């Protein structure tokens, strides 16, 4: 449908057969202004640095998959350079450039509610215990959906599409766009220990298909958008 | 954009619009919501101005409804007898968005939600069972202190935390008006999150979704008033009117029962409607209409 | 039709007059 | 001023009451306003955002079968493909969207309901769908020609994929009530009956059983009063850590 | 008295000895304007189809006649291009056009209050129980009156000339005119399960007469004025 | 402001008190208002429409027979044909009517009452009719030329085959009482006491028995003060539905 | 039409007014009311200036009085150990117009009524028979919370749909000022149509003449303060005050007495007056006069 | 002599000042 | 190819693999002037009512389907308000828009010639008969083509494109869209006994296909634009 | 003014509360300012001192 190049710093990512972009609440990602700053101290701004497209690990897509998701920061935390300046940094301002891209055939039937979560805050089935760090802060190989059809935290994602979103419907749609701002009620907070996005790509539609059934990766890539960084720390 | 409207918008008169090259029903659902309106396509709408409702369903009035958040019954007797555990004449409850499934839903729709907690505190006197007679319902003076999160919360109902010269404490009666009180937007962050992806601590140990920054804090309740004679379960009920209401990043609502305040863990109900596998309660098919008119 | 007599600015009456609303950053998020 | 007589409903606890109460800090400054994306100041722009109908609504289709519709290749032309009930403040595939249980933080809801079916199929699953609301006071139209007559859209799947039922705003009040009877004149809404126009064709290596997500969503027009509490949520016991929020 | 021609569609009833017309309520009917409609389809508008006077099925009137009702528009639910829209659609508004020709000789003693009463919510009588289908929905041959002298709902047919109201008294009037708009706290309502409004005719004074007892018949003939259609569904 | 004190009638419960109440929903938008048709601001708007006295008032008279008149050819002149008392306050004949029963929602009424007289016989039935309200202070009139001293009007049916005979407004005080009492100088109000002019001339093919329907509204000159409930109506005993609408 | 008159009209002088071809006191009650004013015909009046009193019968002034609408007396005891049907503790109540006949035939004078229902909730409490002692009356506060028609209604008195949290409701006391609130005028229709000549569901086999657009709401009506061990009679008196009248299509007042709440069915007194046969009680003739001056 | 100091419209005083009226829609409904 | 919208009425049609349509002969439908009329009655206009697309029944190709037509109005005359207002009055003068939809898939091949034909006198083959009732109004099922290559009329399907003519050739064309105005001699005609328009699905190149043999179903929407009716009598 | 319904927020003795309250002696003067040093008028004064 709709060619896209998005380019970032050594990053360039083009799409033939993608839709408009996500462009989260009508705002484009910012740096932080003076007026709303709270750390005195002088954001790193790596720029070109920071803001290229961190490809993470592709994740199989199958008829029986109920879905994956990856938490923002917690997914580029290790990758690159925005995963160095946030072991090096207690702060931390970015906003995000989701692209998707689940290349498939003319003849694949599936849609992928790519749906861009703001403090997802997982439940976990038949336990009054909250998630842990092996259950919530997977990393760059994202976890997976235990029941993806109420978003596994007790809402529904039948109502997920106010969220920032797109489909990876696979007629005419392979590849997504979501652009994050910055998401938090506070500027600045921790990458380590706080998830202020999550990108969730769940099957809504799976893969269902007649001819030989191939590997159909579904691969995540984030450009960490304005990202700035305080409180130059070492690297925790 | 830059939309002040303060009613239902107006339709214009639709025609017959079969014009080739355009179609406005036709959408990319994999952009967002669409835009096709209705006198675009579809029907042949009449010019109907529209007066409808709006400020009833405006955020602020959607979420300035006084709802319950704390309900506790304690009893009021010589607890200082023989109590192990039970609330000594007093209770300090951590001020909690998430105690009543009603109100948490409803702050549940948002993930930031910038508000001052108009706290009224309603509490009634019955006398408890053990007494068997009723005997007058007493004039009881009650103390509700707001202590920040963590600080030193009392241990007694004459505990000498009770002077409140630097807290925030409300003396109220219950031959009189509820406690009508206004916990301003206290929160280190610019909204309280009402969901946290993150921990509390630098920690791994920490707990999840519990931010202490959008803990409001900790209402110590207590009668000023020493002990009777007679004991009395005095039931105490918080109803928070969330007021200025700002909210931010829209969310789905709850549709499972909620298990715990700390976490939004879920367990669906053991059939449809509100189940795990089926939030909706289930038709026969797809083709099946359920209440259809005959 | 406000009794705001008190001190603090969030103390007054709920503002239930912020008509202004914006469904295209929901609605339309693209562009 | 000093002579004052108090009023009969004066010393109540309304919970919808407006007026103005007591400070707890008496120079309490708030932390100033960020701009936080996505502000909400009405229930409408939750409102108008699509949101997925559980269309299958079946005990065989288990979570995620339930958002989709899983439409096949039909051997005959003039079957009901599916029926969707519009009672959006009552249970039914309209209850879990955005509309529906905002909705049902109401009594009294108006306003037009878009609809819009994405088609998740193959590009070469080719299909011609036909999309009825019919105006309440007959049975569901279980047949093409007697769905026809009401609001009905054609849908040729192509390269947009998605099509948008407007349902529309006829009703004889304003508003149309809960009142929890899904007969009723000011409560029933309509029927979304969804057909085959000129049936779905698939080559024999795509799949042969597609698949539909319906959405509903409103336009600007849409309108809600008599708040409500909703009863999609229920309270049977006092939960985990609550009297550990108090210990 | 007066003569009054009244010419709608392809119907036209002229009468002789009628008096002025009773325009109920000083308004003349009218289609929904812009700012008052609720429903956003657009009105079908018959006009001339369904503005035809539909002449119902004349009831004989005796000394012991208690009295007859046509609830509207369940009198012309059925009947011609106005049924034909009422099944058709599940949203309406029309006003009537009643026109009752009750024509007797001049040695011919009666008086018919011809009284259009707004939701007669009738009433059954020693029995607390509501009035079910076969005792509401009697269509185009229309209701007799088990007791107009309470006008059947425990109201007064002595108070009833508050409603728009004519009488057929045989001295100096043949005919009755009372010319309804559209009445209903919605602009539009299903024709099928509420009945706007219903016409009475009561004859307060019997039919009293000393030269040969013919048959005289109440003819009642509603021209839907302003009709108008929304909501196109199928024939329920 | 401050220093408030509270008046003997503060925290009562007046009936008829406007002070401005609590709202339950703070931002509820009713629906707009459309043109229904016959805005009743005032209740003069419906006292002044005529509405069917119950002249014949007797025992024989079941139903039908109670709102109409039967007057006959009579062989001898004056005689009275009825008398009406004008009671609106108390039960009688101008009890069940627009007038009557909304009066009885009030203690002191005023104004004149307009009471007309419909022929309903045969066109060929020829008669005068004389109409004589007599104001109170002695007994009703059963002669006509007791009668004709007061306010009269005689009534020659034609074509127009109605009458109005407009009761003025003659008493001491500006208002009348209820009171309960018939006999009262505030409360007695007059007889229209109707009278053979020149005897109901009929042909032997038109039915002799004929018949009147006469109405009492008033003009707007009518005014009504000291709302009381009315006495028509009557709860002994809880009725059905209720109990039924708590279960 | 366009008269704003804010007293009762004065008449003018009339002499005598013997003019052939017109005559005013001739009219036709065939075609409405008739038109003959006091100066035209049938008397010489004099100019009299009727400065009389018009606001207090204004149909605001005649409809803005507040008559009871639910007197509900229940028992407020240990009703969870052995009840069956009885209130426990609490009741739901439709909110209708009907339940009592004076207020029921003031609103029932009108086809239609767009109203704001000023329900004032008057509670009083009195010791039950069964403890035949006094032991002084307790102070109790209450909850009225509006539902919406057909929308969920608590079961128990602690049934955690009391919280209120979208759900309009008021917390009062007995020991206080009655309960003044302002229902909106809320129907889904442009007036409360108080007569409904239809059913409320598109099946044959609805209710006649309920309208659930007409239905106000619910008002579920429950002590907030836990069982006392002395039972009392609660009795609830809401009176409701329709306020900001407009009203349409004026209707004969209902002479005979009322027999249920949901519809208009009829049955008069066993003899006149207010009987079917016969609404006026019955003279013993045309020309005889009751309570005639003697 | 109104003392609505509350923020909806509905919650005022029983307007007891609409003196306008027509009592010819039912006292002379004709021509 | 090019995507269209056909909006009347309640009724929508959206197509995204159509050509542009086939407004016949240069000119819209158009109401009755007043210059041209002739029935001095007022026509009902019903519009919004009757401007439905009203959707047939669909008819399934197969490789040996010779055609199939369905005469207008005779294909409309009992179904929905146009239906009713054909019953309902005895002259009509509405002209058509002609949707066809074929939905076939990519690798499906076939031509459909979509074909309007004015006054199709049919023929009857080996018989000097004219064709009866059951051989003419065959109503909404719509009658099959006996020998579409003569155009069953003695004439040739291979000049039928003279005609108002789309074509569903399933390369890149799977709906089609004639938009016929009234097309009589007469302002006016009867709708029970005289078919102003036909339409007629010719398979000129049949369906074939190697892959799974789908039904393909041939559904046929029919919204008669600018429709008026005169003569409001009973229902014929 | 006579009108006056109260709130749920009356009658209570909140800490924090600023409303002016009545004075016991009914004309007191306070002794006159003196300009007392190091007059603080608040608490950041005190903060930023070592």
């Amino acid at each position: 449908d709709r060619v896209l190049q998005l380019k970032l710093g050594n990053s360039a990512i083009v799409t033939q057969e993608a839709a408009n972009y996500c462009c989260a609440y009508g705002e484009w990602p910012n740096y932080l202004p003076d007026h709303e700053a709270v750390a005195i101290d002088k954001p790193t701004q790596p720029e070109t640095a920071t803001d290229r497209f961190y490809t993470l690990k592709s994740v199989k897509w199958e008829t029986e998959s109920t879905g994956w998701w990856w938490k923002l920061p917690d997914a580029l935390n290790n990758i690159g350079m925005f995963g160095q300046n946030v072991q090096h940094h207690y702060l931390y301002r970015s906003g995000f450039l989701i692209h998707v891209q689940c290349n498939a055939t003319k003849f694949h039937q599936g849609a992928l509610l790519v749906v861009a979560i703001p403090e997802h805050q997982r439940g976990a089935h038949n336990t009054t215990t909250s998630p842990g760090f092996d259950d919530i802060m997977k990393g760059e190989e994202g976890g997976t959906f235990n029941h993806p059809y109420v978003l596994d935290d007790g809402t529904s994602l039948a109502c997920a599409t106010i969220f920032p979103h797109q489909w990876i419907n696979l007629r005419t749609n392979n590849s997504a766009t979501i652009v994050l701002p910055w998401m938090n009620a506070a500027p600045m907070d921790f990458p380590l220990r706080h998830n202020q996005w999550t990108l969730a790509i769940i099957p809504v539609v799976p893969l269902g298909t007649r001819t030989v059934s191939s590997m159909v990766p579904i691969t995540v890539s984030i450009a960490p958008m304005c990202c700035e960084f305080n409180g130059l720390r070492h690297a925790i | 954009i830059e939309s002040i409207i303060k009613t239902a918008t107006d339709t214009v008169k639709s025609e017959i619009n079969a014009e080739l090259g355009v179609v406005p029903s036709l959408n990319a659902v994999e952009t967002g919501a669409s835009s096709n309106t209705e006198p675009e396509e579809a029907i042949q709408t009449r010019t109907v101005i529209n007066q409808h409702g709006v400020s009833e369903t405006l955020v602020e009035n959607f979420l300035s409804r006084a709802a319950l958040v704390s309900k506790r019954s304690f009893e009021y007797k010589n607890h200082t007898s023989s109590e192990a555990r039970t609330d000594k004449n007093f209770y300090k409850w951590t001020i909690n968005t998430k105690s009543f499934v009603q109100l948490r839903r409803k702050l549940e729709l948002f993930t930031y939600l910038r508000f001052d907690a108009e706290i009224t505190i309603l509490t009634t006197v019955a006398v408890g069972s053990n007494n068997s007679t009723y005997m007058g319902l007493p004039d009881l003076t009650l103390q509700a202190m707001f202590v920040p999160t963590g600080a030193l919360t009392p241990e007694k109902q004459d505990s000498f935390h009770w002077q409140s010269g630097s807290n925030a404490s409300v003396f109220f009666k219950v031959s009189d008006p509820p406690a009508r009180m206004t916990i301003p937007f206290m929160c280190i962050n610019s909204a309280y999150s009402v969901f946290y992806d993150g921990f509390a601590g630098f920690e791994k140990n920490g707990l999840y979704g519990i931010n202490p920054a959008d803990t409001i804090g900790n209402l110590c309740v207590r009668i000023v008033n020493e002990h009777q004679p007679i004991g009395f379960t005095v039931t105490v009920r918080v109803y928070m009117k969330p007021k200025h209401i700002k909210a931010w990043a829209p969310r789905p609502p709850r549709t499972l029962p909620y298990m715990s305040i700390a976490n939004a863990n879920y367990k669906g109900k053991e059939r449809a409607p509100n189940a795990l596998n089926a939030i909706i309660g289930n038709r026969e098919s797809v083709k099946t209409m359920p209440h259809d008119i005959v | 039709n406000q009794i705001n007599f008190y001190k603090d600015s969030y103390a007054a009456s709920a503002s239930k007059q912020d008509f202004s609303q914006d469904p295209s950053k929901f609605t339309e998020p693209v562009v | 001023g000093v002579p004052t007589y108090l009023l009969p409903g004066s010393g109540q606890f309304l919970t919808t009451d407006d007026h103005s109460s007591a400070p707890v800090l008496p120079c309490f400054n708030p932390t100033p306003e960020m701009h936080i994306p996505g502000q909400v100041r009405n229930m409408l722009e939750v409102i108008q955002v699509e949101s997925m109908m559980e269309i299958n609504n079946t005990e065989n289709a288990v979570g995620m079968q339930r958002l989709k519709v899983d439409i096949s290749v039909l051997t005959d032309v003039d079957q009901l493909l599916f029926n969707i009930p519009l009672d959006i403040q009552l249970d039914g595939p309209l209850r879990n969207t955005l509309v529906g249980n905002i909705s049902r933080y109401y009594t009294h809801w108006s306003g037009s309901l878009e609809m819009t079916f994405m088609f998740c199929g193959s590009f070469m699953a080719t299909g011609k769908l036909i999309l009825c609301y019919t105006p309440p006071g007959g049975s569901c139209p279980t047949t093409r020609e007697t769905a026809m007559l009401g609001t009905h859209i054609v849908w040729d799947f192509g390269l947009q994929s998605s099509v948008t039922l407007v349902i529309p705003w006829i009703s004889g009040s304003h508003y149309r009530m809960f009142n929890n009877d899904a007969k009723s004149t000011n409560a029933n809404v309509g029927y979304v009956t969804c057909f085959m126009q000129t049936n779905l064709i698939v080559p024999s290596e795509s799949s042969n059983t597609c698949s539909l997500i319906g959405f509903v969503a409103a336009k600007d027009d849409f309108s809600l009063r008599l708040m409500r509490d909703s009863p999609d949520i229920g309270q049977l016991e006092h939960l985990h850590e609550a009297e550990a929020a108090y210990q």
